[PDB]
């Protein structure tokens, strides 16, 4: 029969008699209305994981099969909404009428269904788009200590996607409802909610919903990829997602492994992150890029979960607690951060100046330590030091203020050719704001040429137009 | 005296460079022993949880 | 309906219900038995339901001692969780985990009783109007401002000053903010509950405060549910009276250790370093209910014991996630005579942004952390080489860092009896003005001794003269 | 008995570590489920139900007193162990003894920069 | 014959048999079910028998996802282990763990299938004629020779050039040796497998190669059995065709980790650092079949991921018990601009003894390791003090070392899309003659820059005249 | 057989470290509770029951002999590990070989600072 | 063996010596048995009854008003870890404890007894002479000061240590090897005759080194000599 009865209830885990025809991974409904996953099928009982408040469930309660594998609603109707891990609305803006539902468990694209990534994903951050390029089907990790800017980089990226045809999905796993509310309001203030979907499983939600959240957010991201469009998925913290799975596994009495996590942890994150990819032209050419985030205790990158995800992903963005408290934003460690899949997808115009930036910062980052004193080093090293300091000022950028690629090219071109070598370090920020407004207000020809050609042909106009700004208004 | 100051500052610099290098190899070797002692102890505690739970 | 005791093993008791229906999870049960003959003992016990087992049977955690229990004793279902008195009648009273009064003053006679297990506020009911709660304490108000509706954590070892700093904060809110406060003594030492009760009964602060204690000698089930009792009493003032209230929790480390002991008693597999597998879920059930809503706000000050100086232990580590601000107290400052002993270089808050606090506040607090760090980078050279080798700029930077380091010190009212110093409250405008005047180098020809234990900067300037200099 | 009659008493427990081991033995042989360092979850309640009985009574109760001096032994200096951290959190102060100071000729061998008492000042005389 | 699913727990599935007899251990089972109503899902699955339980019941490990399975579903016993096609019709083809073709080229239509679990060769069938396999790669062929029928370990971080070197070896065997290669991928990024497939498809190597994949996203049952599929396909070329063939394994560390996950799921008690208790047995079942016999030979190159950058870990320690040689790709060499990145001082092999290789080969390899160590022991004086302060003997040793360090470099054929260089092949006699000629002081006039990326020694002499 | 008949014999065990791993596998599959480094409690009796059968018999028994040369493998030179120190506690002497000295051109690479024999001096000829 | 030694104390009133080469084996035999009996394991897999079983053996080995039992016992330390339940449980029962160090054995100093971890109940000013107490105090202190300096001597050159620390190193070097002695039962291993030293010559010997009378004597002369007069002729045998 379709119905069974509860025989035992613990912390969010239950066992039931009956349910003869239920299938592995099926959604099951409780008489109260709460829902659960049928995980284990035994000779005489079914092990159910509860997807809501378990305190209303008792021994002897009726439980019924839904006749469906665990699925989440998908479609265009979800854009501009806040939902829970089961797709249910949590914004109060009424019901959602999605007509399509896809499982949260799908096999990733095969070896021949894919192609290498050739088109970029613009983040709007001058340190990332120039030194750590990102493709439209890449998996990049954001990693660092708590309270260092990890979500701010992800929100700045989503706000930069206003002009591009990218649908952004943000998944909150174990986050405080207050911070979630602050994120939803920041996205509405900047208009990002016209092309964004927010999925939430907050710190008070059961560990089962915090486990399902990234898979549901990935299933919403796949619908756009299956129709040939581009999608971006953000996972606010994989560190809390691992803790949530550790809880369910220990409560199912599974033996632990390294650092008390189960052996199955690596498969939990490889199965998730391998689904983000750029499809081949025969499959439709669609794409899905992922930006997972991880927290390290005291800067320890060697821990189990951090190294486990470093082995799955295509590159990392390293954030420092010391730089964040030293007045620097976004506080990215450019001497350690790198992308493997990037560079091939980057535009020609950024490549013509990024090479100079990387060589100059390498020289500065090495000698900066030895040249800590004011002027003991020779002119041959002093020139490197001042250039490094000035380029470091050009790398600084305020919160929720993405800079477009054409403007990034002209400011980075200004620093890497030595036109800022006589400007005092304290005036570089004022020079950047003034120079970009000067070029946009009366020289839009330079910006429109970069936007359509994606390469620098003739730079001669920019050299002459820039000298005119320097002589008239410092 | 000028040559003595140059040789003193160079001697203190080269000696403290070797001392700093010695301190770092000692810190590296000690850290590997600290990591091995701590890592060896953690896998035993995990083994006691397995044996203890299987004993009920 | 009525059930019967089936097993007894330390703080754990199993009960069978048979006919009618079984109680819900977290539901409270009562045992009231009178000795039938001289070989028995009278018993008055409360139990909390933890899990269903089958055979019409339930496992429970005892709220008091299980000594004298007998198999077959009758048990009664109250139909709800532990319920505690709420309202203005709860002000100036001491309470047990079950909400019964400890003090001999009589019955509380309140009009309503609220359950200890209720759902937190929804994402819709969340408010985002961030602002600053003035404490009058010169180190917190500058380096780690407290957000209204936010959580502040005090981290440190034994004897650093956590409970005295909590007692001074309770006083200051009752002095100028005129608000209602709740103190939850989670696993409190009975020697300290006596000192908190006496300071508040003589200073008059008790009439505006609620005290919830239980005892460190009670079973783990009581040490675990007590922080929720203080919180359920603080919720009524926000939700039904629309006020802004401050909740003080002394040592959530005891709360974490008590959930571990309950999980081990129930038979759950140990997690990292032997803690319960549910640690992050249990911490959050308490931290989430503390938030600013459209009705009012609950802000919270919490003390955390750092075992063996290790901040990576699961208890401190799970707590950091729910903290808007952080204070680390250093034993090296406490023994050097600097109180409250907060480390200027490890204390931080989320609200330390120009969009939430003044440009002058942000700029001064930045210049303070910078000059202190610069002085820390030079104390090796000042000890091995003569101070006569330091440059003119570094020499002045050292002297200013030296004045600023002690200017962070402040005499507390609750601590006047120990040293005999009257006690001071400093407003935000004078904290910012004070550090700005030292940083700007206006006040240089004043001796370092004048900045130790003084309140405002005018008091330091007159003190220089009082010391004939 | 002495405290209840208005007199003063002092109680020394030569080693609480062997007392915890004795309880571990009985609890494991009775099949109660183990926890941290193989001990029963009940072990904090064991020492806290004991050490909280040491107190100074009010004048209405007679003004009597009972002070306690429990002792604990650490394996190779591990103060972070289960029973040591458990009893360190219950007491009003701790005296730390170092094997290093003892062989170096500092004979009572007390770590004065680590040892602490909360009652310090209030316990001492004005001189 | 006809079982029925009795339990389901992730990859683990329990089946009860009746009216006949039970299947053997390692045996494959098949579930083929069509949705009876709109509430059910179609399922196509394969299971492998792990152990007998009593009460006519058997425990099995699923090869694919178990979602949608129902207690009471019919199960078909295939009567034998996982069987995969064998023959020359497997070359230039991509396969799954069950031997089904991945590529859309059609059915393989091979004449025979071969069981994947088969006994290794006995002591009476072995071959003690240790000889060498010319790779044409100048660092491998001198400092760490590869024996026919042996096991070689490849070490290096993500991005140091492992995929580049693997393809260079597969290509080189297909170029002059005209032999067959097999590549197996376990716990690997599906992205990397695609980058290797296109790079092979353009270099023409695919027609002489077999590809088998078990991805990083596949369930533990598939990641555990995939290396055996490549090996069962390589054995037919040895046994029924008498050839010498090369087996590549993407990461035997994911082979080791996949066995650890299957063990944890089966509920066996773990050993030191949480690896499976059977790690040594499981490593042997794969490693002993990889041997040379009186019919023909199989050799294998295996890449190892060193967890936490520490070799004391059990998987590396249990792998080294089976290995004959080690090749280390170094990050410090990679940043220096050296593309093959093989460390001359950390690479070694069992074959590198005077009683296996010729006296002249041992003498040159000894003189090379010694001059490179001597040069590494002197770069501090040369970097901290002026180069004019070194003595005549150390100066001439440095000049020879400066030429030799870059004369070890070789441009790869698979690197034309990166750097455009034609690619070079160096034979054993010119490697020995080249290093001997520099060591004996006969060729010291030629400039240093001429020895970087040139192939044989004569090519450096013409490059010095042609660069101007 | 040779010793029981008055003849002399010698036996080599190529690696006792692998013999121990095989017994750990059989014992864990029989579900016996593990101890140090997951090896069974019975692991000392395993090697001591084998190595004490090597002896020189008395003249009344025939004067025969059986010498033994077991071999063990150390991870990273950790001579202090469980199975290595366990067999060292049963044998009449140890010959320790250094992986560090071996790459410095030294053979047999025996570390004389750690290597020693309990039967030594007495078995050696007078010269 | 203990039941046979008890008869001579209880029924015959005699003074006896009881030697036990290994009490650790007695503990492991109880551990091997415990799992099969059906007991729950404790720390490092040991039996829950470990301290009770060691006390059943050790409380019987005592001197009474009838006679006396003196005992020498050897305790094996697995994997060189003294924190192991078996060695740890045993320390509570002993009146004197001698710990042997591999670092001393690997350096050729025998019997290899660790001077900083070895102790006895009898080492009190009320039970031994003022001269004995003062010499033992000065020996333990100089060796601890030398142990606290091997890091500083590794990071900085020995020419950077003060004159006092320089002398303390030379005296600690002479003392650690003057503690070495050739045994009669070890003539096969040591290649030397074997020596017996009376307490008077031990105290006189260490006092003479501590007081600096022998600063102009090589460290190598103090190795493998029974008494101080021998060290001085061993210096003469080398120009
Ligand atoms: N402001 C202060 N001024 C002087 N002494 C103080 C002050 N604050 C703390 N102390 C001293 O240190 C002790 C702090 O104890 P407590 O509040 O229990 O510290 P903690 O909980 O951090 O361990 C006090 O009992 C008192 O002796
Ligand atoms: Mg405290």
């Amino acid at each position: 029969s379709d119905v069974g009865t509860v025989i035992q209830v613990g912390d969010g885990i239950a066992r039931a008699h009956g349910l003869d025809n239920v299938m592995s991974g099926e959604l099951v409904e409780f008489a109260n209305g709460v829902m659960g996953m049928a995980l284990n099928l035994e000779e005489n009982n079914v092990g159910i994981v509860i997807l809501g408040p378990y305190t209303g469930i008792k021994e002897g309660d009726e439980v019924r099969r839904t006749g469906r594998i665990m699925e989440v609603p998908v479609g265009e109707e979800l854009i501009g909404r806040v939902v829970n891990a089961l797709g249910q609305p949590i914004d109060g803006k009424g019901p959602i009428n999605a007509k399509e539902f896809r499982p949260v468990e799908r096999k990733a694209p095969g070896v021949v269904d894919r192609q290498p990534v050739k088109e970029p994903l613009q983040t709007g951050i001058k340190a990332i788009d120039a030194m750590i390029p990102i493709g439209r089907g890449q998996r990049e990790l954001i990693i660092g200590d708590r309270q260092t800017g990890k979500t701010a980089i992800a929100i700045d990226t989503i706000i930069n996607q206003k002009g591009q045809d990218v649908i952004c999905i943000y998944v909150a796993i174990g986050q405080k409802q207050s911070t979630v509310a602050q994120v939803v309001k920041t996205l509405e203030e900047h208009g990002a909610m016209e092309y964004t979907i927010v999925v939430a499983a907050t710190a008070s939600d059961p560990a089962a919903l915090q486990y399902i959240a990234p898979y549901a957010g990935c299933a919403m991201g796949e619908y756009f990829r299956d129709k040939g469009k581009h999608a971006l998925v953000v996972y606010d913290d994989l560190s809390k997602h691992a803790v949530a799975y550790r809880q369910i596994s220990l409560l199912l009495r599974r033996p632990p492994g390294r650092e008390a996590y189960p052996g199955d942890v690596f498969y939990l994150h490889s199965r998730l992150l391998e689904r983000a990819a750029k499809l081949s032209d025969e499959k439709g050419g669609g794409s899905l890029t992922a930006l997972p985030i991880i927290e390290t205790q005291a800067g320890d990158v060697s821990a189990y979960i951090p190294t486990n995800v470093i082995s799955i992903t295509d590159g990392q963005i390293y954030l420092e607690s010391d730089l964040f408290y030293s007045g620097i934003r976004p506080a990215i460690n450019v001497g350690l951060s790198v992308s493997r899949v990037g560079g091939a997808a980057q535009i020609k115009a950024m490549k013509q100046v990024a090479g100079k930036l990387r060589l100059d910062l390498a020289q500065y980052r090495e000698l900066q330590a030895f040249a800590q004193f004011a002027s003991d080093l020779d002119e041959a090293t002093r020139a490197q030091l001042e250039r490094g300091q000035r380029m470091t000022e050009i790398l600084k950028q305020p919160q929720y203020s993405p800079m477009p690629v054409e403007k990034q090219v002209v400011i980075i071109y200004a620093g890497t050719n030595g036109y800022l070598d006589d400007i005092p370090v304290e005036k570089v920020k004022e020079f950047e704001d003034g120079f970009l407004e000067y070029i946009e207000s009366k020289h839009p020809d330079i910006l429109e040429e970069i936007r359509e050609k994606k390469a620098l042909d003739d730079e001669l106009e920019e050299k002459l137009k820039k000298a005119i700004k320097e002589f008239k208004a410092t | 005296l000028l040559d003595a100051k140059a040789s003193e500052h160079a001697a203190r610099m080269t000696a403290m460079k070797n001392a700093t290098d010695n301190a770092n190899e000692l810190i590296r070797t000690l850290t590997l022993s600290y990591n091995r002692a701590r890592q060896a102890a953690i896998t035993q505690e995990i083994t006691e949880i397995v044996a203890g739970a299987n004993a009920l | 309906t009525r059930g019967r005791v089936i097993q007894v093993m330390g703080p754990v008791v199993d009960v069978k219900f048979e006919n009618g229906h079984l109680p819900a999870i977290y539901n409270a049960l009562k045992i009231q038995h009178k000795a039938r003959n001289e070989n028995e003992v009278d018993i008055d016990l409360t139990l909390e339901v933890a899990l269903h087992l089958g055979d019409d049977t339930v496992r429970t955690i005892a709220m008091a001692s299980t000594d004298g229990l007998i198999r077959g004793m009758e048990v009664i279902d109250t139909g709800a969780p532990i319920s505690v008195p709420v309202g203005p009648e709860t002000l100036g009273r001491m309470f047990d985990v079950l909400g019964e009064p400890i003090d001999e003053k009589g019955p509380v006679k309140a009009k309503k009783r609220w359950p200890i297990h209720r759902p937190p506020p929804s994402l819709s009911e969340q408010s985002t109007e961030d602002e600053i709660l003035e404490t009058g304490i010169k180190v917190i108000d500058l380096l780690a401002p407290i957000p209204k509706g936010g959580k502040i954590g005090l981290f440190g070892g034994a004897g650093v000053g956590k409970t005295v700093l909590i007692m001074e904060l309770i006083r200051n809110i009752a002095y100028e903010h005129k608000g209602f406060s709740v103190f939850a003594g989670v696993g409190e030492r009975s020697r300290e509950g006596n000192e908190l009760w006496l300071e508040m009964k003589e200073s008059g602060v008790l009439d505006n405060t609620v005290l919830v204690f239980g005892q460190m000698n009670e079973p783990p089930g009581a040490r675990f549910r007590v922080a929720l009792t203080g919180l359920t009493m603080a919720e009524y003032f926000r939700d039904e009276e629309g006020k802004d209230v401050l909740l003080f929790i002394d040592n959530i480390f005891r709360f974490a250790q008590a959930g571990s002991e309950v999980s081990a008693l129930l038979g759950r597999m140990p997690s990292e370093v032997g803690y319960q597998p549910t640690l992050a879920t249990e911490m959050a059930e308490l931290q989430e209910r503390i938030t600013s809503t459209r009705r009012g706000s609950i802000t919270s000050v919490q003390a955390i014991y750092v075992p063996a100086d290790d901040l990576t232990d699961p208890a401190p580590a799970t707590t950091f996630a729910h903290l808007d601000a952080t204070i680390v107290l250093s034993r090296e400052l406490a023994e050097k005579g600097i109180y409250p002993a907060v480390d200027p270089l490890q204390s931080t808050s989320r609200i330390m942004d120009p969009r939430i606090v003044s440009e002058e506040h942000y700029e001064v607090a930045r210049r303070v952390r910078e000059i202190l760090q610069r002085y820390k980078d030079l104390q090796d050279i000042i000890a091995i080489l003569g101070m006569e080798e330091l440059s003119e700029e570094d020499k002045l930077i050292v002297q200013r860092a030296r004045k600023i380091q002690r200017f962070l010190s402040q005499p507390f009212h609750v601590a006047e009896h120990f040293t005999g110093r009257p006690g001071k409250y400093v407003p935000i405008e004078d904290t910012i003005r004070g550090f700005k005047e030292i940083l700007d180098g206006k006040l240089d020809d004043v001796p370092e001794q004048a900045f130790y234990m003084v309140g405002t900067i005018e008091e330091a300037v007159e003190k220089a003269k009082k010391m004939k200099k």
